[PDB]
RNA sequence: AAACACAAA
RNA sequence: AAACCAUAGUUAUGACGAUUGCUCUUUCCCGUGCUGGAUCGAGUAACCCAAUGGAGCUUACUAUUCUUGGUCCAUGGAUU
RNA sequence: AGUCUCCCACCAAUUCGUAUGCGGAAAACGUAAUGAGAUUUAAAAAAAUUGUUUAAAUCAACUCAUUAAGGAGGAUGCCC
């Protein structure tokens, strides 16, 4: 009756203070990945640590993060729990959810990178309707 | 539209002075809630039940709407209300809520023993009651004394900004909501933020997850939030404001002249609301009919 | 209304880690190579915290916070290493899997621990502890031939 | 009683597995209660007119506006039929065409001018509206408005659970139990508007014009208007739930 | 009843001769196993895809359950099973599955390149695809191929001993196994227990509370570990005969 | 917990 | 010293998977229509829970937190 | 669910020997026709149950007061 999903988006962005502090200091890739690490590791134990996610379309204070529709729980659950304290910045970070969304529909500019996961994505999709 | 009613005040005792870096800190995290989106703040002050109250009227409330967050709205967009919240546990004599009840808008209530809730859920007048989250529950909460209290009115508050606190005190947080939501039967619950700084905030999607990993529902969520939070803002504004749910001191003409919603306008030194005459006896009783 | 509870019976086992002797090979043999004895560094509050300390080791603080909730240790005696574990009708499959992935205690290593029955009375986990020993002493009898 | 408690405890021990579930729970009972089980003449002229005159009152009321009812409809059919718009020109022709449907048609010019002033004026004494507007107290003011008396007073539907009955006014005529009862004018509407309180709110304007331009703005809420005092007080009032105002808030 | 098929044998090439510590520790595995409660038994003997096989038929498989297992399959009342996996890495040195289908009964393949899982789900007649769930997986997993190895009959062997040896590799068998559940869409899913030690045994309760938690729901995990496994021995059985 | 009482509250 | 007895029977009444049907909304066709048919989606409610059995009465439920039938000298719009 | 009522031995009778609007073993039990009533009332306001807890323009709802079963004759109204 029901389709299954793969995964599920979510929409993160980072919300740090003391526009000193922010400006200061630049995140990266590498950093919002130890967060997460992190973030999982203190709410949660190995359970948390073993959550799949990737990265795509990191820029400053944004990122989109694809977890398991069986996991979407447990990620929103640590997300809007942890706060960082003394990994790369002297204002702890804190991180709020935008949106959610389930069918792949987002479009905040008219870049092309979502464009190119796109077209990978349905390149999967027809690949998994005849596989 | 979202409420949040319980944001803390620094100041527990009348003999404290708030310093300036308070009500900046208090400015700085009313804007942060006000720009990712928020409709209705509350602000909460608590106080002690053996305290001696200040025989006073026009200094029981060191709020102050009008002076600085009468500086902060114009630019902001919303609405502040004050509220208190009783720390009752013993029933000692000391019992003066005829002038607090009247001089606040929400008067809640704090207990820690089992008398002190039996008094606050029989006799107590009150329009909240909020657990200390942070200790032990007193008892093994009843269920038949919490569904006559929602059906009789007040209900219960769930404060998920605490478990922000410490380490130590999410087990004991989680461990009281489970049971408030296991014999509160799901119905009367309000949910609020109790936090100091702008940085422990949350957004309206964070807030859902955490009760829907808590045990209620998304959509009762939604619902507790948007319906009950109003409601309990107007038990509270209109017990204090009107008489006892006969005569209201505000008329509503459209859609944005309501005696919760309308916070400027009505006068709070005294309760009358002086407007130019717009209703004659010669106008066309028809609204579809009557043009000027 | 009624708190739904939901007992769990679980087994101290011993394995003979010793690859220097030889062993018999029979159903009474193992048995008892197995059930010898608990030590006498054994009690309800050493298993309590080795259990807590495991839970939030695997599980994590959230983990722990919803299991503690009413995570307690009702019968236990070291003569026989039988236990009953109260917990909730939720969080059964988290103590299952805690009891799982318990190591070692502190200063006793070398054993495991099975989970047997779980049900949601004390009568019927009695019946049922008091059916396997019962079954255990037909083995015996027959091998003692 | 100790050696005697003692005695019991080993007799209970017999019948029932718990010996000390009884005294703990204290269904011993140490007494055993044997009993059986255990000038009026015009005062009552005067109450039975009465009761009469109500009566009689009550069916009075009924047929009128039943009256007024037919009348309404009949009055605006024939209206259309002649292709009359205004009321100055109907009334008129009514008048000299029909001399008995003008006899049963009220006139809000003969309703408004004396009912609405000598209610503004009670409203006023009993408020106590002065020039000054710093003698003012308004718990008090409330309270005498909860105790008042609505009969020939002017309210404006202002808001309802339905989007049509909003925006009327008019002067009461007499006040019911479940429904409010007022009259209206319209180019050709002289309908007597009969609205339910259950979900609707109600609002009254009292002018006062002495050096300024200005009026107190005034509300009732009908769906609580129905178990408050009359006339008098000290009536214990129960918290309902407080919860059906809904409406209020969503639109 | 339950099956177990993933008990390894202490010998990893041809040329290293098995010591009699290795077997009595074996036995007390074995022992351990059927004292928790266990109906199937099929240990597995782990070899190098470039190591050369031997061109004979009786001395394939350095197991001999007959005279080493023999007495205590009479005795304690168990049956024993030989079992072989595949460490693939490079299409070299291969190209030959007719003689070492016969002697064993269950094959098995361990994929560690993109290659390897390609060569796995194309050309060999496997019966289970399992992963080092210790170390990193190779790649990544897609529905592409394991859809395809599915769908013909080949399932995947998750080892729930692996996660019982230290406390770092914890961490990537979770972060592995979540993702073979997220991939294989919880069909063929085969549970077995890959430990050498007594001290690494499990009940299936806690077993199942395990896999349940790591995401597979509670039918999957009975129907499969039960009805998939007995097939999976049936069909190696057919195999090995006819 | 449920279920019971010329209780008790 | 037992009378021990329930097409649930004494703190139990579990765990997920699959199918039809029910209410609205964005679509195409024959004949207007038809508990006419098929895709894109949302939800399956609340009061609440047995402890020996039956009947009567009263009291809690169904607002995007499933539904159904009728009535209304209730109002709102249109024709005669 | 509820601090409501009743059956779960009999008695040509100090044992509700009760042919009492109908049904019913009983029931603080269901319903039918007419008249009246509102702290000025038979009784609701300044045993149980229920957040609001009958009415008080008309309708609807509650309470109380009368109507014993069957057969025959006459009158009236309807199809005829
Ligand atoms: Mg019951
Ligand atoms: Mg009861
Ligand atoms: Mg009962």
């Amino acid at each position: 009756k029901k389709t299954f999903r793969e995964w599920q988006y979510f929409k993160l962005s980072i919300t740090s203070f003391d526009q000193d502090v922010d400006d200061a200091h630049a995140i990266d890739q590498m950093t919002w990945r130890q967060w997460l690490n992190n973030a999982l590791k203190r709410s949660y134990g190995i359970f948390g640590e073993g959550v799949e996610y990737s990265f795509l379309h990191v820029d400053d204070k944004l990122a989109y993060i694809r977890v398991n529709h069986a996991d979407k729980d447990t990620f929103s659950s640590s997300i809007s729990t942890y706060i960082s304290t003394d990994e790369l910045v002297g204002s702890p970070l804190t991180v709020s959810i935008l949106q959610e969304s389930s069918s792949l529909r987002l479009l905040e500019v008219t870049d092309d990178d979502r464009l190119w996961l796109k077209k990978v994505m349905e390149e999967e999709e027809q690949d998994c309707k005849c596989i | 539209m979202l409420v949040d009613l319980n944001v803390p005040w620094p100041q527990n005792s009348y003999a404290d002075k708030v310093t300036s870096q308070a009500v900046n800190n208090l400015i700085k995290t009313l804007s942060t809630l006000h720009m990712l989106g928020y409709t209705h703040i509350a602000i909460n002050f608590t106080v002690n039940h053996s305290e001696k109250f200040p025989n006073d009227v026009k200094l029981l409330n060191p709020i102050d709407i009008k002076r600085r967050f009468g500086e902060l709205m114009d630019r902001t967009g919303l609405k502040l209300y004050s509220r208190i919240t009783l720390i009752i546990d013993d029933p000692s004599k000391g019992q003066s809520l005829s002038k607090i009840s009247q001089a606040f808008d929400i008067v809640a209530a704090l207990p820690i023993s089992e008398k002190g809730l039996t008094l606050s859920t029989t006799n107590l007048d009150i329009d909240l009651l909020t657990f200390q989250y942070g200790s032990r529950l007193p008892t093994f909460l009843k269920h038949k004394s919490i569904c006559s209290c929602v059906n009789r009115g007040v209900k219960l508050e769930i404060v998920y900004g605490y478990a922000l606190r410490d380490v130590q005190a999410r087990r004991q947080f989680v461990s009281n909501v489970r049971s408030v939501i296991r014999s509160s039967r799901s119905r009367g619950i309000v949910i609020g933020s109790g936090a100091m700084s702008p940085l422990e905030c949350r957004n309206i999607l964070g807030v859902t997850s955490l009760i829907k990993n808590l045990g209620l529902p998304s959509d009762r969520c939604s619902k507790a939030m948007g319906d009950l939070a109003s409601l309990v803002l107007l038990n509270g504004r209109l017990r204090n404001k009107s008489h006892k749910q006969t005569i209201v001191t505000g008329g509503g003409s459209g859609n944005g002249d309501d005696v919760v919603n309308d916070v400027q306008g009505i006068d709070d030194v005294q309760t009358i609301k002086v407007v130019k005459r717009s209703m004659d006896a010669e106008q066309l009783g028809h609204a579809s009919k009557r043009h000027k | 209304v009624r708190l739904k509870s939901r007992y769990i019976l679980f087994e101290i086992i011993f394995p003979p880690t010793d690859t220097n002797v030889e062993e018999s090979v029979s159903k009474a043999d193992i048995l008892l190579s197995h059930h010898r004895a608990s030590p006498a560094d054994v009690s309800i509050k050493s298993i309590l915290q080795e259990i807590r300390r495991s839970l939030s080791l695997n599980l994590g603080d959230y983990g722990s916070a919803k299991c503690n909730s009413l995570l307690q240790l009702k019968y236990f005696s070291n003569k026989t290493s039988t236990g009953i574990i109260r917990c909730h009708r939720e969080d059964c499959d988290l103590v299952i899997m805690a009891l799982m992935l318990m190591s070692k205690i502190g200063d006793v290593d070398g054993l495991i621990v099975n989970p047997v029955k779980v049900s949601g009375t004390i009568k019927k986990i009695e019946q049922f502890a008091m059916r396997r020993n019962s079954k255990i002493l037909n083995i015996i009898k027959c091998s003692q031939s | 009683d100790r050696t005697q408690t003692f005695i019991k405890d080993c007799l209970f021990t017999k019948c029932l597995e718990d010996p000390e579930k009884p005294f703990n729970e204290n269904r011993f009972q140490d007494t055993l209660l044997l009993l059986p089980t255990d000038e009026s003449a015009d005062k009552q002229l005067e109450k039975r007119d009465y009761q009469r005159i109500n009566k009689n009152s009550k069916i009075a009321l009924r047929e009128y506006i039943n009256n007024c009812k037919k009348n309404t409809k009949k009055c605006l059919k024939l209206a259309y039929e002649n292709k009359i718009t205004d009321k100055e020109d109907l009334l008129h022709y009514i008048e000299e065409k029909h001399p008995t449907i003008y006899e049963s048609l009220p006139q809000y010019v003969d309703f408004v001018p004396m009912y609405k002033e000598l209610w503004i004026n009670y409203i006023k004494e009993l408020l106590n509206i002065t020039k000054n507007l710093k003698t003012f107290n308004g718990s008090l003011a409330l309270l005498k408005l909860s105790m008042a008396d609505y009969n020939g007073a002017l309210l404006r539907v202002t808001k309802s659970k339905n989007k049509t009955l909003i925006g009327l006014q008019g002067i009461v005529i007499w006040d019911s139990q479940k429904f409010f009862i007022m009259i209206v004018k319209g180019n050709i509407i002289d309908e007597i508007k009969c609205i339910p309180k259950k979900g609707t709110v109600f609002q009254f304007e009292i002018p006062i014009s002495d050096d300024d331009d200005s009026a107190l703005r005034y509300s009732i809420l009908g769906d609580r208007f129905k178990y408050r005092s009359v006339d008098r007080a000290g009536r214990k009032f129960k918290s309902r739930r407080c919860d059906d105002m809904l409406y209020y808030i969503q639109n």
